[PDB]
């Protein structure tokens, strides 16, 4: 009926994520700013979240 | 309150009663899996490797969450049993064409930029 | 198609000389079109049976 | 129009040539290297100028529909021909 | 009703210039058949047609035996055919190139190249993009 | 086809129908491989005068659904979600196969 | 260091690890494994093989996209190995033939071709060379494979002198010839064994470490002009090691001991074949000899490899030679040989 | 507006909206929402403990008989509270109609299994389970069903990447097909084609 | 409206019995199958003598990809990004810049045909007809960095083609 749990929810051992992108990882919540080239205002209204940038090379062929 | 509902069980004590009873069946399995499966591994690491799995999500205090757990592991050995799994499937824990990260910071300083 | 250059392309005749069927052109292969929000289950009879989508 | 680099290398279109030390030279060995010979640069360089006898002029690349987007061009500056954006062919308003 | 059908036999045997004709025919195209010359290519192939036969069939080309650099009296390839030829060939019109020629431009190549996949002449694919960072060179003049 | 009367014939006995009538390969029923230019209609709004966008934008005419019992907010017959469905009939063309 | 020489990555399949190898003798033993190692680090590996294209597909699956290319050689031709490490920074030399040829005798393949790779090298500006001889590489050794062995080392180390050398010692694997032969031997009924393998001492080498041997010696700096010896951990034998090799294998063990002429002229039968030989007299040199302890060279425990022994990679190679009553046996049933260590 | 415009049916809308008040006053005590869209479909809203009456009502009651169980999917909002909204279509053979049942869950909260009234549901809550992670309770037999053995974590979920987090590749040292950690030759380019201008006023939301 | 398929009993006159009899005592239907399989053994065999002869095909037909130029030889791309855009595979990549001349080219234009689907969007979305999928099928490789096109065989390709493309074109244009 109700076990009434007294615990922080936690469910990273749940997601199958490496614990390498989940003790590591640096999410960033925000707004996005508006574009400068332009004048609406429809794209700032919803909080968004991303990842930190990591890196990126140039595959030697093709580049 | 909070008005949760159980998965299985009630309490921690249910929730270790359970961890206990996959651990056995685990142990059980493992000699025949080597056997079945013509692994190269000795029964003694797909033992430890077993409770090195047990031993990684140790931290866990909500019993709904080892409930999950529980019923994970049982679908894993109820896959192992019925020989569901490879070969390549049974060798997935163990990772053994991947390089040792390193994991002090001069190496990882060493190698690029990811921390 | 439908004759509504927002939803469907307009011909290539006149996205070269009708600067809102460029716009209307550029717009529908860049971006596409947007769709009211909303959820459909539409089933057909397909050969096999019942093919829907949600 | 192709060049050639010190290594012997054909130079393409967009300039792009291995540096001598650059080890990707080596994935030409015992095969090719791919090179369009027909340079469009030179190729829209070699076409003459048109003289109409208006301020503002039309192109469509030639073909109708089959052309680029129609596009009018002014010809009102005279020290400059007036290019095609999408074509590259040029007009100019007479003079002399 | 049959003496006939060895006629045509005979016929065929006949019309492709004798007897090592016919096994010139035989052992290269599998295939003995005869049928109006519509017209030959720039590199030795001869396209025939015959409108009697079912669609598929009224149309095919007897490779040449000797093509840009290689030769060509076995190892035949669908990808000799020129783009006049190959359009006129896989009934993507009614008109032959030598009825209507398709229109010349300085560009367009003038020498047909078969897939040279496999040989030394294979495209290799490589980036086409400059550098994109250029790094600091340092001074040859010692500092002291 | 092209071939033999006497094969025709052994064709036609052997089958029980007449093939040369129906043959699945085709020889020259066929349309032309090359066709005269078409010139495809416009559609009906392609008018210049009386083609105001607003009047024709069927994206614009959708609205949220209508809620019914919100739940934060006598006769009463049964109601069915539909009518019945009727019988089917039996083919009057060919009703049984 | 070559802008496009710089490592970037995560060090996986699609990285680049700033090595463009150029693996001589890579349709091998140990070269399938050089190139695997290679190509797990995402490096540029150009293969130049002699063989028929079709007994290079192996490899191919070891490279990412263009990271693996097929240049074709001759052994005798100067301007063909000029060709192949033309672009090179790292240069492997893992050709040899256990046993000698019509065309290409032990002076050819460990002497002739070495020099000429070394120099070659030296001559188009290649920074790194990778030199494999052998541990009992011996100039007064009764063997002609191990006398070739130690000239050509000499005249490597001559030619290029800032060339890494490595000795392995009879290295075992699943394609290797070292576990299989003794495998073999179970069809003429009884195992000819000479002196019963009694003064025969032997320290085979896992093939995966002698292949992250030469991966470390590789990215190491301060092993330019060393000379290493890559040996197992224990040492057995050679009539304990054929015991256990049958043993594993779960075969009835029938040694009896037999003369070094009568030896030498069974293998000299042998070696008659116009195919590879079954086995040859050099081959019955190089089997009945001990293995040369040399503590003053380095080893791969100098390079961070921890040797795998014998027993924990053994029935990996010899499961294959089980019959199917056994072929199911674990791993942990077979009580390991005794070790004469030290 | 008649060539392009899709034709409005009064008479279903109506038939519907009559139906949906006569499930909501029959069962008052899961039964939390009605909604008939504008293209005449009839969705109801429901509390997650009322799955199998509010089914077995709908399947065995002789005004409306929905025999025929036609999708059961899960959808993934991560911004809300409970994560998951369970759906369930029901098709009518008796009087030509569908219906919609939608519930709600999170990561943790299991639903009773619908095997029991609907046979065709079992492979249909082991996909659910499969793909999004919702445990259903009196299951004969949960178990993954579409991804690959030994495969951790669930892929349709608004968090897991599209390219996951494990490849496949043969290694011929190992003689076998090995999983390591994904390393794209070409990254997926991520394109922002939302346009900055509100498209249809009729779904505005208050600013608060 | 719906019909019966299975529906029908057999007549128990003694004619028709013996005629059942008789069919199931002597396999008549089976000497039926046997004479139909007869009959197809007498006819012209739908086989065509490939590759001396061709499927027919369509000018609407997707083959290779290929760049075509204006009549003058200057290129058509202008590098829009419109079919880069529109890929559902994305196996379309595009750099542009400044040419020398001023005008607005590419300076990499690259095909992935392993991750191409041959669908035919990117020569609806081009506004100029430079984009184009070309008649062309048989362009099978030994190996897969040969399927990795680059600008410069992309060109090649439109030179090659361009007399077969242009006809092609010429015929269907009308339709779009
Ligand atoms: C049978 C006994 C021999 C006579 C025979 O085969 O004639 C069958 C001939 C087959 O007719 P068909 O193939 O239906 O007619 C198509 C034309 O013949 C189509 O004529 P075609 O232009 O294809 O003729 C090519 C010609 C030349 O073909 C060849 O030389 C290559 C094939 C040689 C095969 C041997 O075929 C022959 O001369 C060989 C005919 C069979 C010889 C046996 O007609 C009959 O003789 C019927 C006889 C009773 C059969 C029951
Ligand atoms: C993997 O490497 C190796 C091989 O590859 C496959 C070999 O064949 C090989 C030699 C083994 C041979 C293939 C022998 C196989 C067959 C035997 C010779 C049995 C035949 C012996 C007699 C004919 C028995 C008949 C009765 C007699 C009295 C005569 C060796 C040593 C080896 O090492
Ligand atoms: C025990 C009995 C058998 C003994 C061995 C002989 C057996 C019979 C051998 C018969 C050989 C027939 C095959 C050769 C046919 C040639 C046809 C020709 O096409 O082949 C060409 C190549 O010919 C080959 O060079 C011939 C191979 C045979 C060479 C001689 C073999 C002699 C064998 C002797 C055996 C014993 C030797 C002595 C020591 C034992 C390549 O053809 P290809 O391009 O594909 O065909 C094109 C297909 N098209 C039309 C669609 C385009
Ligand atoms: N294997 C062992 O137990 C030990 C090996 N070594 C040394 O390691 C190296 C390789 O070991 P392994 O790979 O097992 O031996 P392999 O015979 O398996 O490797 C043979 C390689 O050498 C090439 N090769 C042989 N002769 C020639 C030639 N005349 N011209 C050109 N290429 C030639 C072969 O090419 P192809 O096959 O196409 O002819 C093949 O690539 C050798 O130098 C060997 O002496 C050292 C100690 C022990
Ligand atoms: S045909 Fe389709 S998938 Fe292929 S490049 Fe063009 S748009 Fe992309
Ligand atoms: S090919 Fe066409 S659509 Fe693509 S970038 Fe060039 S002009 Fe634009
Ligand atoms: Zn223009």
């Amino acid at each position: 009926q109700l076990i009434a749990v007294d615990e922080k929810l936690d469910i990273t051992t749940l997601t199958g994520v490496p614990e390498e992108h989940i003790k590591t990882r640096k999410v960033r919540i925000f707004v996005p700013a508006r574009n400068n080239m332009q004048s609406g205002v429809n794209n700032t209204k919803k909080w968004k979240m991303e990842f930190d940038t990591r890196e990126r090379w140039e595959n030697p062929l093709m580049g | 309150g909070t008005s949760v509902k159980p998965i299985f069980s009630r309490d921690m004590n249910e929730a270790k009663r359970r961890v206990r009873e996959l651990y056995r069946a685990w142990y059980r399995e493992v000699p025949n899996t080597v056997h079945l499966f013509q692994l190269d591994i000795s029964v003694k690491q797909g033992r430890d490797k077993v409770r090195e799995m047990f031993m990684k999500n140790a931290h866990v205090t909500d019993p709904r969450v080892v409930d999950l757990l529980v019923i994970k592991g049982k679908m894993e050995l109820e896959e192992t049993i019925n020989v569901w799994k490879q070969r390549t499937h049974i060798m997935r824990f163990f990772h053994e064409t991947e390089a040792p990260r390193p994991t002090d910071f001069l190496s990882k300083f060493y190698v690029g930029h990811d921390p | 198609k439908v004759d509504d250059a927002k939803v469907s392309p307009p011909k290539r005749a006149e996205m070269k000389t009708s600067m809102e069927s460029l716009i209307h052109h550029f717009k529908l292969y860049t971006e596409g079109y947007q769709v009211p929000p909303g959820a459909t289950y539409t089933a057909i009879e397909a050969p096999k049976g019942e093919f829907g989508v949600y | 129009g192709v060049r050639t680099s010190p290594t012997g290398e054909k130079v393409t279109h967009t300039g792009q040539a291995y540096d001598d030390g650059d080890y990707r030279r080596v994935r030409f060995s015992d095969r090719q290297k791919e090179v369009n010979e027909n340079f469009a640069i030179d190729l829209i360089a070699e076409q003459p100028v048109s003289e109409v006898g208006s301020r503002v002029i039309s192109c469509d690349g030639g073909g109708g529909a089959l052309g680029h987007p129609r596009v009018y061009i002014n010809l009102d500056k005279e020290t400059k021909t007036g290019t095609c954006g999408y074509c590259g062919l040029q007009f100019r308003q007479p003079h002399h | 009703e049959l003496v006939q059908v060895l006629r045509r036999g005979l016929q065929q045997v006949s019309g492709h210039g004798g007897l090592r004709g016919y096994l010139r025919v035989l052992f290269r195209a599998n295939d003995v058949r005869v049928g109006t010359l519509v017209g030959e290519d720039k590199y030795g192939n001869k396209y025939y047609e015959d409108n009697k036969q079912f669609f598929g069939r009224h149309r095919w080309v007897i490779y040449t035996t000797e093509m840009n650099g290689r030769d060509t009296f076995w190892d035949v390839d669908g990808s000799m055919v020129p783009p006049e030829w190959h359009r006129w060939l896989h009934c993507m019109t009614d008109d032959p190139p030598t009825t209507k020629p398709p229109t010349a431009r300085k560009y367009i190549w003038t020498n047909h190249k078969f897939n040279v996949s496999g040989t030394p002449q294979q495209y290799v694919p490589y980036s086409t993009t400059r550098k994109k960072i250029q790094e600091w060179v340092p001074p040859s003049t010692p500092y002291k | 086809a092209s071939a033999t009367r006497v094969i025709q014939l052994l064709r036609n006995w052997a089958s029980g129908r007449d093939l040369q009538a129906k043959l699945q390969l085709r020889y020259q029923e066929i349309s032309k491989r090359t066709q005269p230019p078409p010139k495809l209609p416009v559609g009906p709004s392609h008018k210049l005068s009386n083609n105001y966008y607003c009047t024709r934008d069927g994206r614009r005419e959708a609205m949220p659904p209508s809620i019914v019992m919100s739940s934060q907010k006598t006769e009463k017959k049964a109601v069915t979600p539909a009518p019945p469905i009727k019988r089917w009939e039996l083919s009057k063309d060919q009703p049984y196969l | 260091l070559h802008h496009a020489l710089i490592p970037h990555g995560k060090g996986g399949r699609s990285s680049v690890s700033g090595i463009v190898a150029t693996v001589f003798g890579a349709t091998g033993f140990l070269g399938r494994y050089v190139v695997n190692h290679l190509g797990r680090m995402g490096s540029q590996v150009i293969v130049p093989y002699r063989c028929e294209p079709y007994d290079t597909m192996h490899l191919r699956p070891m490279g990412d996209l263009g990271q693996i290319i097929f240049m074709e050689w001759n052994g005798k031709d100067k301007d063909s190995i000029r060709k192949v490490v033309e672009h090179s920074n790292v240069v492997i030399n893992l050709v040899g033939r256990e046993w000698e040829t019509k065309n290409f005798d032990f002076e050819d393949v460990f002497v002739k071709i070495p020099h000429a790779i070394a120099q070659v090298s030296k001559e188009a500006g290649v920074e790194k060379l990778i030199h494999i001889s052998h541990l009992n590489a011996d100039i007064k050794s009764p063997s002609r494979y191990l006398r070739s062995k130690a000239v050509g080392e000499k005249e490597v180390r001559a030619a290029f002198p800032e060339a890494t050398i490595i000795k392995p010692s009879d290295i075992f694997g699943r394609e290797d010839r070292f576990l299989n032969y003794f495998a073999s031997m179970r069809w003429f009924g009884g195992v000819p064994l000479i002196s019963l393998g009694k003064e025969t001492v032997k320290q085979p080498v896992y093939i995966v470490d002698v292949s992250k041997g030469i991966i470390n010696a590789i990215k190491d700096p301060d092993a330019k002009g060393k000379t290493f010896a890559f040996v197992g951990p224990n040492r057995y034998l050679l009539f304990d090691l054929v015991q256990y090799i049958f043993a594993v294998a779960y075969r009835p063990f029938l040694p009896y001991p037999l003369p070094h002429f009568a030896y030498r002229w069974v293998g000299r039968l042998f070696e008659v074949s116009p195919f590879e030989p079954w086995t040859t007299r050099d081959k019955v040199e190089r089997v009945h000899m001990s293995d040369m302890t040399l503590p003053h060279l380095p080893g791969l425990e100098d390079l961070g490899i921890q040797a795998t022994p014998l027993e924990l990679k053994a029935i990996e190679v010899l499961r294959r030679h089980r019959t199917y009553r056994w072929l199911t046996s674990e791993m942990e049933d077979v009580k390991p040989a005794k070790t004469v260590n030290i | 507006t008649r060539p392009t415009i899709r034709p409005r049916n009064d008479v279903v809308h109506k038939q519907l909206s009559a139906f949906g008040q006569y499930v909501a006053e029959i069962l008052p005590k899961y039964v939390q929402q009605v909604q008939v869209s504008c293209f005449n479909e009839l969705e109801i809203f429901i509390h997650p403990d009322g799955v199998i009456p509010v089914l077995t009502f709908l399947r065995d009651h002789t005004n409306a008989q929905f025999k025929s169980l036609a999708d059961l999917t899960a959808v993934d909002v991560p911004t809300r509270q409970n994560r998951f909204e369970i759906v369930y279509n029901l098709l009518s053979l008796r009087f030509n109609s569908r219906i919609r049942v939608k519930t709600y869950t999170d990561e943790l909260t299991p639903i009773e299994s619908s095997v029991t009234v609907y046979k065709a549901a079992n492979w249909y809550e082991r996909e659910i389970w499969d793909m999004f992670g919702v445990f259903f309770a009196n299951h004969p037999d949960l178990r993954r069903i579409l991804t690959d053995y030994g495969f951790e974590g669930h892929p349709f979920r608004k968090d897991f990447p599209l390219s996951g987090y494990v490849e496949l590749r043969y290694d011929d040292e190992v003689k076998r097909v090995v999983a390591e950690p994904v390393e794209l030759a070409q990254e997926f380019r991520k394109f922002d084609l939302n346009s900055p201008w509100e498209a249809f006023p009729a779904y505005r939301q208050p600013p608060e | 409206t719906y019909k019966f398929v299975n529906m029908r009993e057999p007549s128990m006159d003694m004619k028709s019995v013996t005629d059942r009899a008789a069919q199931t005592l002597l396999w008549t239907e089976l000497v039926r199958g046997l004479g139909m399989t007869l009959s197809y053994l007498f006819r012209e065999p739908a086989t065509i003598n490939y590759p001396f002869e061709k499927g027919p095909l369509s000018p609407r037909f997707r083959g290779e990809h290929a760049l075509r130029r204006y009549p003058s030889g200057e290129e058509r791309c202008i590098a829009c990004k419109l079919c880069e855009a529109v890929c559902p595979a994305q196996a379309i990549t595009i750099e542009a810049e400044p040419r020398a001349d001023g005008s607005r080219r590419t300076t990499r234009y690259d095909i992935d045909m392993t991750k191409c689907i041959y669908c035919g969007f990117c020569q609806e979305a081009c506004p100029v007809d430079a984009i184009v999928e070309g008649p062309n099928f048989e362009f099978s490789t030994e190996t897969h960095e040969e399927l990795l096109y680059n600008k410069e065989k992309l060109l090649n390709n439109g030179d090659k083609w361009e007399a077969e493309i242009a006809a092609n074109i010429q015929a269907d244009y009308l339709y779009r």
